[PDB]
RNA sequence: CAGGUCUGUGAUGCCCUCAGACGCCCUGGGCCGCACGCGCGCUACACUGGCGGGGCCAGCCGGCGCCCGCCAGGACGCGCGGAGCCCCCGCCGUGGCCGGGACCGCGGGCUGGAACGCCCCCGCGCACCAGGAAUGUCUUGUAGGCGCCCGCCCCCACCGCG
């Protein structure tokens, strides 16, 4: 299976054994839009192509909503964008965007009187966090600029791969497990 | 276009060994399969040749998956109507999929046939039951509901 | 002289059969019923719910 | 059949050019300042634009076959949106008199003949069609 | 002589019709009448609000008047189905009209 | 100046003359619609010379005359002029009155 | 805060244009249209002259957005 | 190579860095016989992207939008199209527009007439809803 | 429930009215005014966008042709018939700009007895660059986006029901 008709998932093992289990390459399709529901059953979110809910995460602010055909197109665009510039696999590229951007620790009151206390982000969380940080970074950046949408997508996946704090989602992952060790 | 008995009045006889009919979202796929030389044909067009640009993958699915030496030897004229353009394409690798397992039939080769297609995507052989809900009185959407002004 | 001043056509006058009422005649089927009187007479008619 | 192995829009662009070299149609340049649909509000700027429509119409009328279809048919296939409202925009048909326009020249041509209500593709207009359409190919 | 009447049911109630189908069949099976040929139902719909005046949360009252009707196709001498509508059983409230 | 015509010449200008001149209402109006007796009959009192109709609209004759015009209540005054030939003195004539909050 | 070139660049400047962007190892329209400050409708017609010259291939070409990397240029 | 500074044509200083079919679109805010193209069109070619327009063809520009019929202009064009006082019909452009327009608003006034006194009161005209959206800027 | 409807009703107690009528009609005008406050909605604030051609996809359910007109619409006939989004190639290209389309001046139509109703053509080019305190709806074919039909109806939907 060659996503986009260009990728292999052969290499695209993911390192974090914490988030290999929620990540799945296996189930990849050419063209990210495989219609099995996810809304379906608890778990079953976890068993889907990593690459199609970046492709669902794409479709947001409701005057984009639905439009699966065009958000899948931008990571197509993106994903050249990365191999032209990283000059690696980026399908492999952003399994370790996503491993990166998801925050392992978050603040929720528990069973408090407003004190928040420290809390583990559930590893399915993090995968969700991850992608979601990554296309919203990216929504905001060219919501006012010549910049396309393929380019900043292309580039906040290319930098939370590193860890560079530039990465929106990088920042907001810092941001929440910072003030999850103060409430801690 | 709904589900109207216009089977043979595209094309008259023709030997079709089978008249599969491949469902998803209020769109239905009539595909007639003689042998041929691993030709398809939807709507009177090349298959390779569909609207979507981004989908015409999904529709060459089932051929990938079961390979090509097995489709080759088929002819199938598939004519498309209702639902809208995604669904036509869902449609079409359904209903070419249901058509060619129709060759293997009751076979042990089927059982694996279903099973390899079964594998890859589930549903390929099997209808997606989801269907549109009905517009409820006070609210534009099925389940939505107009804004409260008070309370 | 009175003829003239008499029911002059400005429009058509139409009314709901059983009522009367001008307001909402619903004459979707050529059933000129009112909306409220059609209520009362509609298992007579025979339309019927779900 | 051969109007369909070639791509719609590769025979479109190739058949505009032929029907301008063999001087098919020949462009009324009285519509050639007027825009097609009330739906639109800027006008073509092709310039070329009547002979893209023109190769467009006779492929729709070829693969209509004997089905005959009427001007203001082909018309609602031109149908848009009229976007530039507050009031919600609807679908607006296209302008009839530059399809008029167009399928009088063909029946001039006699690429296309007359039929009962509308005109439909006459064999020797379907001759060119499929001929231009294999040479593609 | 040998013409083609064509015999139309309308009726609101499917068991009434169906009954209707039942007797015109049988009558004219040996004049050859033809299976009965279902019309798509005419679910002529009115929809109005349950109230009388305007208060309350708006409510709809949904009524659906569904029409059926078969046509049937006889081809035969026509003193005969003159007198086959008099065999068929007489449902109330249903209609049969013929044309030629 | 009127619609090309000068005043004197406006004024001679025939009703089915100063037509095609006139907006599309008035060709309506005039033409093919046409009008009843009694709006005719109210120029005809034009004529006499040496309302309620809104609908009626002006005629080139009638100018330097003034018509009075019911509101629904009283008879407003409204005098004729040039520039408003062919238009409907239903909007010359006011219903209503100022804001005045 | 425009790229007010718009139209053919200047005169002697636009082949150190050309130059900066036959530097980069990957172009986009966009990426020009910001780094040059030269404008993305001046961009695409730049960029079908350095096409035609073989300096850069599309890698992928689309209405939405065009691609390019250098073919070679690698010594 | 080939660029030129914005000209001052028609009172406003035209930006040769817009498209010419465009450029001229904001023309002192005024005039617009082309709809986006037809004036050019018929004489020149669009998408120019402007500044290099030559000064003669820049003259042949002028004298269509001046004169319409001259050039066989479509006479449903127009920003004027009956001439309430002159009985002919031509493109009214630029500081003309506003004159124009002064003598109607005058002549409304001049024969009293509602859209007049609704247009001095500064009520809308055309526009009949003021009971919620006349609020405007707190008046109307 | 002292919720709402006596103004849907040859449903109706009682009071009023009852030929200078509160009967029933006829002409004109209002309900649609508007310093303003508030409730549904609608369209925007752009590039995942606008604009041009091309592909072309429904369902509740459903007529068309030919010719003329810039459209709007018309004439003359007959027996029939189908979306947007999206996809594809161009263009503009971060500029209140070609975003947006409020207003406002001629003009062309329509329907009716009659515009003040609606449609359309060239202008004209408003706020709005993402909305405080608050608040609402929603768990799969759902939200949201996107069309379409019908009800009332001379014309007319930013509405309701689908």
């Amino acid at each position: 299976v060659a996503l986009f008709n260009k990728w292999p998932l052969t290499d695209v093992k993911c390192q974090d054994e914490s988030l290999e289990a929620y990540i799945s390459i296996d189930n990849h399709s050419f063209v990210p839009h495989s219609a099995g529901r996810w809304s379906a059953k608890r778990f079953r979110k976890a068993k889907c192509p990593v690459v199609e809910r970046l492709t669902n995460s794409l479709m947001m602010h409701g005057r984009n909503s639905g439009k699966k055909l065009m958000a899948m197109k931008t990571v197509g665009e993106a994903f050249e964008l990365i191999n032209l510039y990283t000059g690696k696999n980026p399908v492999q590229v952003l399994v370790d965007a996503v491993a990166n951007s998801g925050p392992r620790e978050d603040s929720c009151r528990i069973g408090k009187g407003v004190r928040r206390q420290s809390v583990d982000v559930s590893p399915l969380r993090r995968v969700n966090i991850g992608i979601y940080n990554i296309a919203t970074g990216a929504r905001k950046a060219a919501f006012r600029k010549v910049r396309p949408f393929a380019e900043c997508l292309a580039e906040e996946i290319m930098n939370a791969a590193a860890g560079a704090d530039k990465s929106y989602a990088i920042s907001q992952r810092n941001s929440v497990e910072r003030i999850a060790v103060s409430n801690r | 276009d709904l589900l109207e008995r216009n089977d043979i009045e595209v094309r008259e006889r023709d030997k079709y060994t089978v008249h599969t009919l491949g469902k998803k979202k209020n769109s239905v796929a009539v595909a007639f399969v003689k042998a041929g030389k691993g030709d398809i044909l939807v709507n009177n067009v090349p298959l390779a040749l569909v609207r979507p640009e981004i989908l015409r993958t999904k529709v060459s699915e089932p051929i990938m998956i079961l390979g090509e030496s097995l489709f080759k030897g088929l002819d199938m004229n598939i004519k498309v109507a209702g639902g809208g353009h995604v669904s036509q394409i869902y449609a079409v690798r359904q209903a070419i999929s249901r058509g060619v397992l129709a060759s293997v039939k009751d076979e042990a080769a089927r059982s694996e046939l279903r099973a390899k297609l079964v594998s890859y995507d589930r549903q390929l052989v099997v209808s997606d039951p989801r269907r549109c809900e009905a517009k409820k009185f006070g609210g534009r959407g099925a389940r939505a509901r107009r804004q409260k002004s008070y309370r | 002289m009175r003829e003239t001043e008499f029911c002059t056509h400005i429009a058509h006058k139409r009314e709901c059969r059983i009522c009367g009422n001008y307001n909402s005649v619903y004459r979707k089927y050529g059933l000129f019923i009112c909306r409220r009187c059609f209520k009362e007479n509609a298992g007579k008619i025979g339309f019927v719910k779900l | 059949s051969s109007v369909t192995r070639v791509p719609a829009d590769v025979f479109i662009n190739s058949f505009a050019a032929h029907l301008k070299n063999r001087g098919i149609i020949k462009c009324p340049a009285f519509t050639d300042y007027v825009k097609t649909g009330v739906s639109r509000q800027y006008a073509p700027r092709d310039a070329d634009w009547f002979y893209i429509k023109a190769a467009s119409v006779i492929r729709h009328f070829y693969i209509s076959g004997s089905h005959s279809i009427g001007v203001a048919g082909l018309a609602r296939k031109y149908s848009s949106l009229q976007k530039g409202k507050t009031t919600p925009h609807h679908t607006k048909r296209a302008s009839c008199k530059v399809i008029r326009s167009i399928v009088s020249q063909f029946l001039g041509q006699k690429l296309l003949i007359a039929g009962e209500r509308g005109r439909h593709i006459s064999p020797n207009g379907r001759k060119m069609v499929e001929d231009f359409a294999e040479g593609l190919q | 002589m040998h013409q083609k009447y064509t015999i139309i049911v309308v009726g609101k109630d499917l068991k009434l019709v169906e009954r209707y189908v039942k007797s015109i069949v049988k009558e004219g099976r040996a004049f050859g009448i033809s299976g009965p040929c279902r019309a798509p139902v005419r679910r002529l719909t009115i929809t109005t609000r349950k109230s009388p005046c305007g208060e309350g949360t708006n409510t709809w009252h949904r009524f659906e008047l569904r029409m059926y009707k078969r046509t049937f196709w006889v081809t035969c001498g026509g003193n005969d189905i003159s007198t086959i509508l008099s065999k068929t059983v007489v449902i109330p409230g249903i209609q049969v009209t013929v044309e030629v | 100046n009127f619609r090309g015509v000068e005043v004197e010449k406006l004024a001679t200008m025939k009703i089915t003359d100063i037509l095609p001149k006139l907006n599309a209402r008035c060709r309506r109006r005039i033409g093919k619609h046409g009008l009843s007796m009694k709006h005719l009959r109210f120029v005809n009192k034009l004529r006499l010379r040496r309302t309620h109709l809104r609908d009626m609209i002006i005629f080139p004759e009638m100018i330097g005359m003034t018509v009075s015009v019911y509101n629904g209540r009283q008879f407003i005054p409204v005098e004729i002029k040039p520039p408003m030939v062919g238009r409907a003195l239903r909007e010359y004539s006011m219903s209503y009155k100022i804001v005045s909050h | 805060k425009v790229d007010y070139p718009t139209l053919f660049a200047d005169e002697a400047a636009m082949n150190e244009a050309l130059k900066f962007i036959k530097n980069s190892k990957c172009i986009t329209h966009t990426q020009i249209c910001e780094r040059l400050r030269v404008s993305v409708a001046l961009a695409k017609r730049v960029m079908r002259q350095l096409v035609k010259s073989g300096d850069f291939a599309i890698v992928s070409k689309s209405s939405r957005m065009t691609i390019f990397k250098n073919m070679t240029k690698k010594e | 190579n080939d660029y030129r500074d914005l000209l001052r044509m028609f009172n406003t200083n035209i930006q040769g860095k817009v498209v010419l079919e465009c450029a001229l679109v904001g023309i002192k805010g005024i005039g617009r016989r082309f709809a986006n193209v037809a004036l050019k069109k018929a004489n020149i070619d669009v998408h120019k992207r402007a500044g290099e327009l030559t000064a003669a063809e820049e003259d042949a520009l002028m004298k269509v939008l001046e004169d319409p019929l001259s050039h066989g202009i479509p006479a449903w064009m127009l920003n004027r199209n009956n001439d309430f006082e002159s009985g002919k019909d031509m493109h009214i452009l630029v500081n003309t527009i506003a004159s124009t327009h002064r003598a109607d608003l005058e002549r409304l006034r001049k024969t009293r007439c509602e859209r007049g006194v609704r247009h001095h009161h500064n009520l809308k005209v055309r526009g009949q809803h003021t009971k919620s959206t006349g609020r405007r800027g707190h008046v109307v």
